[PDB]
């Protein structure tokens, strides 16, 4: 409900789950989904710590 | 080992020991018997 | 496809004695050449087809 | 014979080129471990995070520095066989001659 002024930004850490990001890349609701370092077509195939 | 697993070998000679070891057997008979 | 790891090659039994720790063993040519199965634990010997 | 089975450097020219060829192939082999200005060494993490065009350019900083590893490799070799093949003739012209 609540987001954060970007000075004070916040960040959650996410471990030890499942992370499907067809479902955000897929999406029709983002104006920007921007990938470094990473394609996002191929981040469902990848393991991270 | 590791080696071959990144496309390098090692090819064996021509030659063997045994069969220079033949070589050298027969110079030393060679040199002994007939100068 | 090992936990993220991508890789060809024929998969055995190994006889090295992993640490609960270890999850893979390395080469001087920095290429894996032994993993942990995420699953069973049991310890795979990688080599070259 | 006394002399051979109590020295163990009695066959130290034999025993560098042995050490130099070992060497030289080891540091070959390590070259593989290094990035070159690419995000990672090992080519299939770079095809399994990366599409065709932003891959290309990682893998030809891998081309470039394996290459260049691999000619230098190739020219000390040339150089020292060189050497080798000095000592191989002077060998045949004592074996002529003594
Ligand atoms: C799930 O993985 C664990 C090891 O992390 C293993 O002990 C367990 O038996 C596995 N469960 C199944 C159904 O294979």
């Amino acid at each position: 409900t609540r987001f954060a002024s970007v000075y004070a930004w916040n960040r959650k850490r996410i471990s030890n789950c499942v992370a499907d990001y067809s479902v955000l890349y897929n999406s029709a609701s983002f104006s920007t989904f921007k990938c470094y370092g990473v394609s996002p077509t191929k981040l469902n195939d990848l393991c991270f710590t | 080992c590791a080696q071959k697993f990144n496309g390098l070998t090692v090819l064996p000679p021509l030659l063997t020991d045994e069969m220079i070891a033949q070589y050298t057997s027969a110079l030393l008979a060679g040199t002994i018997t007939s100068g | 496809n090992f936990n993220g790891l991508t890789g060809t090659g024929v998969l055995t039994e190994s006889n090295k004695k992993f640490l609960p720790f270890q999850q893979f063993g390395r080469d001087i040519a920095d290429t894996t050449d032994a993993v942990r199965d995420p699953q069973t634990l049991e310890i795979l010997d990688i080599t070259p087809c | 014979q006394d002399s051979l089975s109590s020295t163990p450097s009695a066959l130290g020219k034999l025993q560098d080129v042995v050490n130099q060829n070992a060497q030289a192939l080891n540091t070959l082999v390590k070259q593989l471990s290094s990035n070159f200005g690419a995000i990672s060494s090992v080519l299939n993490d770079i095809l399994s995070r990366l599409d065709p065009p932003e891959a290309e350019v990682q893998i030809d900083r891998l081309i470039t520095g394996r290459l260049q590893s691999l000619q230098t490799y190739v020219t000390q070799q040339l150089i020292r066989a060189a050497e080798i093949r000095a000592s191989a003739n002077l060998a045949a012209t004592k074996m002529s001659e003594c």
